[PDB]
């Protein structure tokens, strides 16, 4: 019963790390996407002040 | 440039907790996966012993809770300054071919 | 016996001096004596079709040669 | 760490001059600083070329920050222009950690000078072995017969 | 005998351990992950036993 | 790229048997060769435009 | 002088026309390239899956 309860418990806590890594990664995947739309838009100004 | 440095700071300690939780996934992966007859099961030492640099799961999800709101506070202010800079290059354009047409005028 | 000299043949004085080992650049070796092919000795040609089996066997263990003819 | 290059006039087996300096950029009160280790036999008078104080960048007073401060980059200061090569392991952290990208490093220029007042390698490499007496013990009464 | 054979097919359990370990970080290894880095020669190299 | 690449060089670490030309195998060590040809093909439309 | 005033109109006709070409093909490439290399992603991790 003791091993059971400890291979239970380690089953939840790896339940929560997978969820808050899922998480995070979600949020990464924005947070890159975020930066491109600024990289993209700072070639624009970059071609502004070129063209200026 | 100062929010894309912002954005690659978020980047940055964001993708060290990622491979953190990487590691530590691992590491419970192999505790799981310890049965009575496994074997490179050994007799251990001091062992059993709060640690010294531990922390408790009320501060590692506030840890991670606050990574994800950082990063997606750092979002907004990008989506933020996407719509100032579209409002800026608008007006730009639109003043310079105004000038030039009551120039040409 | 030497094969082909040196870069400076036109200023090297053979009337006097023979070939000596300053200005031959490759000499003559048993990687050149492998039956089946000709060869260019002295001012003619020999077409070497055999050779003896301890001949072989050097060439069998030196030089790789599992090929080697009879012509 | 960085070089700058300085044209030397009037000056034998010289034209040009690479001169080795280290910037230092202190976070405590945002101070940068310039070290030139010495090499040995050089008449400059080297040792610390610019004080710990904070840099000017323009006309207006504005220092330097490390926000603008990369790998392989031109920086100019007190009108000499150092070129910035590479950093350690704790800049490289750091800059990585609050969010600039590197740019990959180059190979850090070397002095004419210092590199012909070089002593040669006095070293030298033995001969082979197979001389007259190993070719007449090892292949003794061994000749190679063909026929032609 | 029994003992030779459970330690064969325990060897073989973590060598499936390893395997489902790393082909799963690959399962999941999407752009933006976190090494995500630029190798060069992943295709030349090729050595599957 | 960058994804098969690290995808292929995790891959090549998988211990003893594992090692296998699995579907993926192919079909890893084509996409490396495609997304580069694919990467050519855009380099030259730079230099042709 | 009509010939000189035909050969920069032809000049701007051909090298405006190629333009085009190039310009509306390249948008075509561009967009083939996307579709494809995120397919080959798809694909590959069928595989690894």
């Amino acid at each position: 019963k003791s091993q059971s309860d400890v291979n239970k418990k380690l089953e939840q806590r790896l339940e929560e790390v997978r969820f808050w890594k899922k998480e995070l990664d979600d949020k990464l995947e924005q947070l890159v996407s975020a930066t491109e739309d600024l990289l993209i838009y700072q070639t624009r100004l970059e071609k502004a002040l070129e063209s200026l | 440039a100062e929010q894309i440095r912002l954005n690659r700071s978020a980047k940055y300690s964001l993708e060290k907790d990622l491979r953190d939780k990487f590691t530590a996934l691992t590491i419970d992966d192999i505790c799981f996966s310890l049965n009575n007859n496994s074997p490179n099961i050994r007799y251990s030492e001091n062992a059993v012993r709060i640690e010294p640099n531990s922390v408790s799961l009320e501060d590692w999800l506030d840890f991670s809770s606050t990574n994800v709101e950082k990063a997606d506070r750092q979002r907004n202010n990008s989506m933020t300054l996407k719509a100032l800079v579209d409002r800026i290059l608008s007006q730009t354009a639109s003043d310079l071919q105004r000038q030039c047409d009551v120039v040409d005028t | 016996m030497p094969k082909v000299l040196v870069e400076n043949a036109k200023n090297f004085p053979q009337c006097v001096l023979e070939i000596s080992d300053q200005e031959v650049l490759e000499w003559y070796t048993a990687k050149d004596f492998i039956v089946g092919k000709p060869l260019t000795m002295l001012g003619r040609t020999f077409f070497i079709y055999d050779c003896d089996p301890f001949t072989r066997q050097y060439y069998k263990e030196k030089f790789g040669i599992s090929d080697l003819p009879r012509i | 760490d960085a070089y700058f290059q300085e044209d030397v006039p009037g000056s034998t087996e010289e034209h040009y001059r690479i001169r080795q300096v280290n910037i230092y950029y202190y976070l405590e009160d945002d101070s940068m600083s310039v070290i030139e280790p010495v090499v040995e036999n050089s008449g400059i008078p080297q040792g610390k070329l610019i004080k710990r104080q904070r840099l000017p960048k323009n006309d207006r007073g504005d220092h330097y920050h490390w926000k603008d401060l990369n790998r392989g980059i031109n920086i100019t200061i007190y009108g000499r222009t150092f070129r910035i090569v590479n950093c350690d392991k704790f800049t490289q952290v750091f800059l990585e950690s609050q969010g600039i990208e590197l740019n990959p490093p180059e190979k850090m220029a070397l002095d004419p000078y210092t590199e012909l007042r070089k002593q040669p390698l006095r070293k030298y490499v033995t001969p082979t072995d197979f001389d007259q007496l190993k070719q007449f013990l090892t292949f003794d009464k061994q000749v190679l017969r063909f026929y032609a | 005998a029994s003992r030779a054979s459970q330690h064969e097919l325990e060897k073989d359990l973590s060598d499936k351990q390893a395997a489902y370990r790393i082909d799963d970080k690959c399962h999941h290894l999407r752009n933006t992950s976190d090494g995500i880095s630029y190798f060069r020669g992943v295709e030349r190299v090729d050595a599957t036993v | 790229l960058k994804v098969a690449q690290t995808r292929l060089d995790e891959r090549t670490r998988r211990p003893n048997i594992e090692l296998c030309r699995d579907m993926a195998q192919l079909r890893l060590v084509n996409e490396v060769y495609e997304v580069d040809d694919t990467i050519q093909t855009l380099q030259q439309r730079l230099r042709d435009a | 002088w009509y010939r000189s005033n035909l050969t920069n109109y032809l000049e701007s006709n051909t090298s405006r026309h190629n333009s085009e070409r190039l310009r509306v093909d390249t948008s075509r490439l561009i967009q083939d390239k996307y579709q494809q290399t995120r397919k080959t992603q798809a694909d590959s991790t069928q595989n690894l899956g």
